[PDB]
């Protein structure tokens, strides 16, 4: 959501944007930069040619029960055998409402070992 | 000799009209049917012969044919030739239109919040809904929380309101076989209570085709959710009128001095106002303290407009009694029926028109509509006629905090 | 280390159609609970709600505060000629059990599927294809009933079926038509020197029929081909010729499909006969 | 060695008895037991709630009926054992999602600490004549206790004390999340896996070598757990 | 509870418009309605007279 | 459990794979990278020649 020369971010369904915040009075300021984002936003995950790549929303594995936080089949958003270098999906925002206006991670997991998060 | 074409359409409404009524077709259509004519001059065709006409494997004959003898697929209206009394074949024959007939409700399912214990009002819920159509298409998705489950008596209102509360929807412009409806609620209830909470997806296709699919949870009312919200006077009256406001918390008021109509005009002076009071609306819910309160905030002020009683009802009793689909050969009559059952036994809907949100100059929230339903008048299906059927009977609105309590008020539609 | 004995919850096979040309489908047929299907098919899990087992909290003092399976893997399609469970002995209990005596006894399996896949498509979505005119892989086989299970896996291989099953049955071949043939059977005056060629005055015409294959779906109930002979509707009996112009004509008929909309497969040539009085 | 998810009553204190049944290769069978004391989570305050749940032929339709914690007996719409491979003549036991829930928890801070569904499972029940069988043999008619060669006050001490149990319940699954139609279902042909050659070789006499209930368990994570289920036609 | 931040975080509020729609424009019933963002939608495609987008209160 | 080209564990009752996990949202993501075992495994340990050697589960 790229910024027009009028002062407001340009008009679509979907996109994203990196956003600066601050919050104080009466503490003392914090603040955060987070990547913002709105509908269905598509990424990609670079990978070493060849490896197995699977992305997940929020858990791999280890449901919450006492908080109501469950990883189900459905919440693996990708999932490749071989990759040619890289690999695109997508994710629908509205997924996990519950978490609006915080942080939540999008998982990716190289070759059954190595794992990664983006918040 | 020359044969006209022939045309097969839909022409059954309920449950919600087909998109397009001349290629997605749904239980009962129409058939005209063209026939045979000698050339001008001519001998003129052996006499009492006609033209017989079949669509995929049964004989059809013009006016109402149930398309559930058939199976779902796609067929076109055929013809046998016949010749003339001197021998003479037919000179050209027309090309029907390709029809596609889809009697199969779309399936549903939850994937959240299923296997359920309880949440606690004012925390948000993530609802994620699935839907699949094989035939036509899935077209319109709604959400709604319900309070009470298998009543069908219209015309009431319990405390916690106890009909269907639309608080998502979603709309697919290429019918697409699949769809994915994910949102959240705010959870509400009453003040120190626990109860079971019904969350409804309802879902068309593209030959009006609908189902609905629930799932329980439990809400119970947090610590801080001790009373409902405080609510000042409302009324709802014509927008050149003025109000005369009423003091009926938690309850639906009947039509008062300023009555409010549908408006199917441009004209601005018929719209309707739904206004209530800022100075009496307060939550008292809070959590002395250190010297500063831990208080609740009034989250919401929403407006929503009952869907017809009376076409709900007509709906309703189709889904449950009357679809031809139940009476099928190729169906499970059982299987549809308990999975119906046990879903469209249920109150007529609110449909969420918005929300008046902060207080104005004049110290009200207010909300302005024109009383006709999203649903019809070309919204979501094209229907016109009859404003009676396609208009809301009532006006309401809901006064959410943050605690989770909730109240609500509204006045009937004089229609 | 960390230990992993149990499959994840058991996957719910669906079916859906293809919308296309030449793909339809009947969900029950003859209260049988049997679906048939001509083209393709769509087989679908119905509840992607569906996790790794065994979860909940850990207990007191573990090394994490909740248990942590290997967790989901994938899930996959098989479909089982019915005749194969005539062998009582095939386990039914302990659902690793059946998912071996499913993998035992399958005929046309399905790649495992990964990922639920795209918001169009449905959750874990394979399409199985039959008849000449479907491309799609893998292809069934015709005039067999089979049952759809699923069995669903985790990340070390802990496999668990279904605890229902689909019923499918597939028809792709249309039907076909016997040949009609009229004959002269008045010999007043003089009786004619070929019957099948030279026809006059009262004539006999026996029809054919219109039949299904066998073990097909079958034709729609009450439907019976209609035939015409020049410009003028025939039934089978004694016709007078009188009633038609002089010439050459032949017998006519109208094509019918099946109940799953097959086209004809062969239909006959009837004899040319020439009309004189 | 296995696992077992403790279940108890709300609000209770019990004796659980675990079992091991054990069978060698000519048909000799023995069975071990020990105690163990189970008490109720602080959580574990109600049994959780049923939907409407019956057991149908395949080809039928179900015929729904509100009997939680109970079996019932035959209904409209009957289960048999099906011998054969006919599809539609296999059983379904199917529970309604919409009316099945737990109450159990744990308001909270803005999030509450609640309990799950952990399991729904499908059983079905040993026939009560070939049980009362093998345990009038193992019990009094054995010829083995009348041996010669063996203490048979021992053997009869060792037998009384792990034998005079009821019918036992076969595990057959686990019905799982609910399916697109909201149920929680399972088919079988109600032909005991002990028999038909799955165990042992033993065909003749269907009555004596099939399930003669339908049953299922809903367990939570609290502990809480009901059942629920239908008497087999036979 | 346990989240990033104690409170939600929304995007923020940016600006605010003004559209000017003729009266007659309104005589097509199958504009939206409900759904304020759809309502947004409808109002924005039939609009004549746009102001620019106010990013202050003012002084 | 070795992966196969298909892209799941080759078929065995009893084996072991090295998984790597984490686990967030509404908490910071924390993650194990574990042994995972099933059914019966066999294992080797190594030591000098001459010395006894025991080997227990979970406690001596």
């Amino acid at each position: 959501l790229t910024l027009t020369n009028e002062g407001i971010v340009k008009d679509a369904d979907n996109g994203w944007r990196r956003l600066g915040q601050g919050v104080s009075t009466p503490s003392d300021p914090n603040g955060n930069v987070d990547i913002y984002v709105k509908g269905t936003v598509n990424f990609s995950v670079n990978a070493a040619a060849g490896s197995k790549v699977e992305v997940f929303l929020a858990r791999t594995t280890g449901s919450d029960v006492p908080t109501n936080d469950d990883v189900q089949a459905g919440d693996v958003l990708r999932s490749v055998a071989s990759t040619s270098g890289t690999e695109t999906f997508s994710l629908d925002s509205r997924r996990l409402a519950e978490f609006d206006g915080v942080r939540k991670w999008i998982v990716v997991r190289i070759n059954g070992t190595q794992v990664t998060y983006q918040p | 000799p020359t044969i006209t074409g022939s045309v097969i359409r839909d022409t059954s409404d309920l449950p919600f009209a087909s998109q397009e009524p001349e290629r997605c077709l749904s239980d009962i259509a129409t058939i005209t049917l063209g026939g045979i004519t000698d050339n001008a001059g001519g001998v003129g065709l052996n006499p009492g012969q006609g033209l017989t006409f079949t669509l995929g494997g049964r004989q059809i004959q013009a006016g109402q044919f149930d398309t559930n003898q058939l199976a779902d697929g796609e067929y076109t209206i055929g013809f046998n030739s016949l010749t003339d009394a001197l021998g003479n074949p037919v000179v050209s024959a027309p090309t029907n239109a390709k029809v596609y007939i889809d009697n199969t409700d779309p399936t549903v399912n939850f994937n959240r919040a299923v296997m359920q214990g309880t949440f606690a009002s004012g925390e948000r819920v993530s609802v994620e809904s699935d839907a699949s159509d094989g035939g036509c298409g899935v077209y319109e998705t709604r959400l709604f929380w319900d309070t009470d489950n298998g009543v069908v008596d219209d015309a009431t209102t319990t405390p916690a309101i106890g009909h269907p509360v639309q608080f998502a929807r979603q709309r697919v412009t290429d019918g697409a076989k699949a769809d994915s409806l994910n949102a959240g609620w705010n959870a509400l209830q009453l003040p120190n209570g626990a109860g079971a909470v019904y969350l409804r997806a309802l879902v068309v296709d593209r030959a009006g085709n609908a189902t609905i699919s629930t799932t329980p949870i439990v809400v119970n009312a947090k610590i801080t959710n001790q009373a409902r919200p405080l609510l000042g006077g409302f009324d709802a009256f014509k927008r050149n009128a003025s109000a005369q406001f009423m003091s009926n918390s938690n309850a639906i008021s009947g039509v008062n001095g300023t009555a409010v109509t549908p408006n199917t005009t441009a004209n601005s002076a018929l719209d309707n106002i739904l206004s209530l009071d800022s100075v009496g609306t307060l939550t008292t819910n809070a959590y002395g303290a250190t010297e500063t309160a831990i208080t609740e905030k009034i989250r919401n002020v929403g407006a929503y407009g009952r869907f017809d009683a009376t076409q709900w009802n007509r709906i309703r009793d189709y889904q449950l009694n009357t679809d031809p689909t139940l009476r099928s050969a190729y169906v499970n009559a059982g299987n549809l029926a308990n999975q119906r059952g046990n879903n469209w036994r249920i109150r007529t809907p609110w449909v969420e028109l918005g929300s008046s949100d902060t207080a104005n100059t004049q110290q009200k929230f207010d909300f302005n509509s024109d009383l006709l339903n999203d649903f019809y008048f070309g919204r979501t299906f094209g229907n016109n006629d009859n404003v009676n059927l396609f208009s809301y009977d009532q006006f309401n609105g809901i006064v959410s905090g943050t605690a989770g309590a909730y109240s609500f008020y509204g006045e009937t539609v004089q229609k | 280390v960390i230990a992993d004995n149990k499959g994840p919850q058991q996957p719910d096979p669906e079916l859906n159609g293809v919308q296309n040309a030449y793909s339809n489908i009947l969900n029950n047929y003859n209260n049988s609970g049997l679906t048939y299907v001509r083209g393709d098919v769509n087989v679908f899990t119905g509840n992607p709600s569906l996790q790794d087992r065994e979860f909940g909290q850990a207990p007191l003092g573990s090394s994490f505060v909740q248990r942590r399976p290997s967790g989901f893997e994938s899930i996959r399609y098989y479909l089982v000629p019915e005749t194969a469970f005539g062998n009582k002995a095939l386990q039914e209990s302990d659902e690793m059990l059946r998912a071996k005596a499913i993998k035992s006894v399958a005929t046309v399996v399905s790649a495992p599927v990964l990922e639920p896949g795209t918001v169009k498509a449905t959750s874990f979505s394979r399409v199985i294809g039959s008849g000449a005119t479907s491309t799609v892989t893998p292809k069934a086989q015709d005039n067999v009933t089979y049952r759809v299970y699923a069995i669903s896996r985790d990340q070390l291989g802990n496999e668990t079926a279904s605890a229902t099953y689909e019923l499918v049955r597939f028809d792709n071949v249309g039907p076909t038509i016997t040949g009609s043939v009229i004959r002269d059977t008045s010999d007043l005056p003089f009786a004619s020197q070929e019957p099948e060629r030279c026809l006059s005055d009262i004539a006999t015409i026996t029809l054919g029929g219109i039949t299904d294959n066998a073990g097909g779906v079958g034709l729609n109930p009450g439907q019976g081909l209609t035939f015409t002979l020049g410009g003028r509707q025939i039934q089978a009996g004694q016709f007078d010729t009188n009633q038609l112009a002089d010439g050459e004509y032949t017998i006519g008929f109208n094509s019918l499909t099946d109940a799953l909309g097959n086209p004809v497969v062969s239909a006959p040539t009837n004899a040319k006969v020439y009309i004189d009085n």
